[PDB]
């Protein structure tokens, strides 16, 4: 996956 | 979806409160091609983190799947940065306010290849905003419209339903400001037509960034790279 | 200054009568990347001539200087071709009607690099038009808006804005005539103009692709001048 | 320029 996935969940 | 239930006033209020902060550039004045793009890349990489959190606050955006949210941000991210730029640069004619401590004019952009064109376009957009006397409430509507529209062609009814809601909001703001019915759909038209130019400036910006990535003439961040690889 | 004096009905009338013809391709059922792009380039090259004479008939366009007329077309030519494409492809779901004898689907575009993306975007635009049930009167309005808007940011510039607002009133007049409520008029107007953002996007991507296969080999002398007007 | 020519013819 990508960084954007994490920042959108965190 | 609570977004559809919001009144126009409640819509504006939610968007105004969601506004990302105006960040500063790294200090110690002194502009080379490397130093300039360095500061802008650094600045953008930090704004992205606030943008992502801002997007979460945009009514209806949370209702989308994680994949949809990613795709909308991946398509619109440079547009959103740019409409932010021309907005805060509004009352600085001939100048671009990238940051309160980073105000640039057309002469500065020339020290980087192909940068002058995008600069002049950005300045022209800001001058257009200034001429129309664009309001903050209108700006935050345009920005959110960009977020939801720019990638919606690449569930779908929901985004359209939210897009219509912001249209109603824009009209409500104008009707409140005393604009005649005719003046309302003209001004609405004028505003949305700008988004076509913002789209264009973004696309031109993408090329330039993909160019300096294939030249190492500034090292992009890992998040900025992922955003860029989404437009390959 | 006759453009600002036209009524909404006279505006639509003028634009409808100004419509370019639907040109045929040279498609001659053989079974390639070279052939397909060659047909489209040849078609576009011939459409341009009609577009130039069509642009002359767009109210207010003539009032501009020669340099301004050139610049507006150099900016918007591929947008106009594309919105023409998605419009005549409207009632051919999953297909792109480049010409009456040249109907393509997503499977054909794959035989050319990076062509699939532009195809799907065009298909989506057409599907969007279909969903909205776009009218011809609205179409010829958008097309003329594209012409006047796409390059207006690169005493005169106020004339374009005056004409742009005129076409906006025309669009609203059309919708009010169709029985749409005032709320429905605003919303549909927005929906239509928001499409132009995507058409701009498709255009820019198209330019990149054309600039790619250019320095890779054969564009026409007119299509080259239109292309050197960007990057 | 071809475009300038066709815009006059
Ligand atoms: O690595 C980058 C990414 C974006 C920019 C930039 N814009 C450009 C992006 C590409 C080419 C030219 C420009 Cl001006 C920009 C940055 C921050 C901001 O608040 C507004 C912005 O427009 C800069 C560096
Ligand atoms: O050399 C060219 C120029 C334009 C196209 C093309 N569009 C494209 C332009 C660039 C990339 C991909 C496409 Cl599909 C096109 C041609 C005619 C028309 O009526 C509508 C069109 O959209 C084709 C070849």
């Amino acid at each position: 996956h990508k960084i954007l996935h994490r920042l959108l969940q965190d | 979806s609570l977004a559809l239930s919001l009144t126009a006033d409640q819509m504006v209020s939610a968007l105004l409160d969601a506004e990302p902060p105006i960040l500063y550039s790294e200090y110690d004045p002194t502009f080379s091609e490397a130093s300039m793009m360095g500061l802008l890349t650094n600045l953008a990489d930090r704004e992205l983190v606030h943008m992502i959190n801002w997007a979460k606050r945009v009514p209806g955006f949370v209702d989308l799947t994680l994949h949809d949210q990613v795709h909308l941000l991946e398509c619109a991210w440079l547009e959103i940065l740019m409409i932010g730029l021309v907005w805060r640069s509004m009352e600085h004619p001939g100048k671009l306010l990238f940051a309160p401590n980073l105000l640039l004019d057309r002469n500065q952009g020339k020290c980087v290849e192909g940068m002058v064109e995008i600069f002049d376009m950005l300045l022209a957009t800001s001058s257009r905003f200034r001429m129309m006397n664009l309001q903050g409430e209108e700006f935050v509507c345009l920005k959110s419209i960009i977020l939801l529209n720019s990638g919606v062609y690449t569930e779908k009814d929901h985004i359209h339903r939210v897009l219509d809601k912001i249209t109603d909001t824009l009209i409500h703001l104008m009707a409140k400001a005393g604009l005649t019915l005719q003046q309302q759909h003209q001004r609405l038209a004028q505003l949305l037509l700008i988004l076509s130019h913002i789209r264009h400036m973004s696309n031109k910006g993408m090329e330039h960034l993909y160019s300096m990535k294939c030249k190492n003439v500034v090292p992009l961040s890992d998040l900025l790279l992922e955003m860029l690889d989404a437009h390959r």
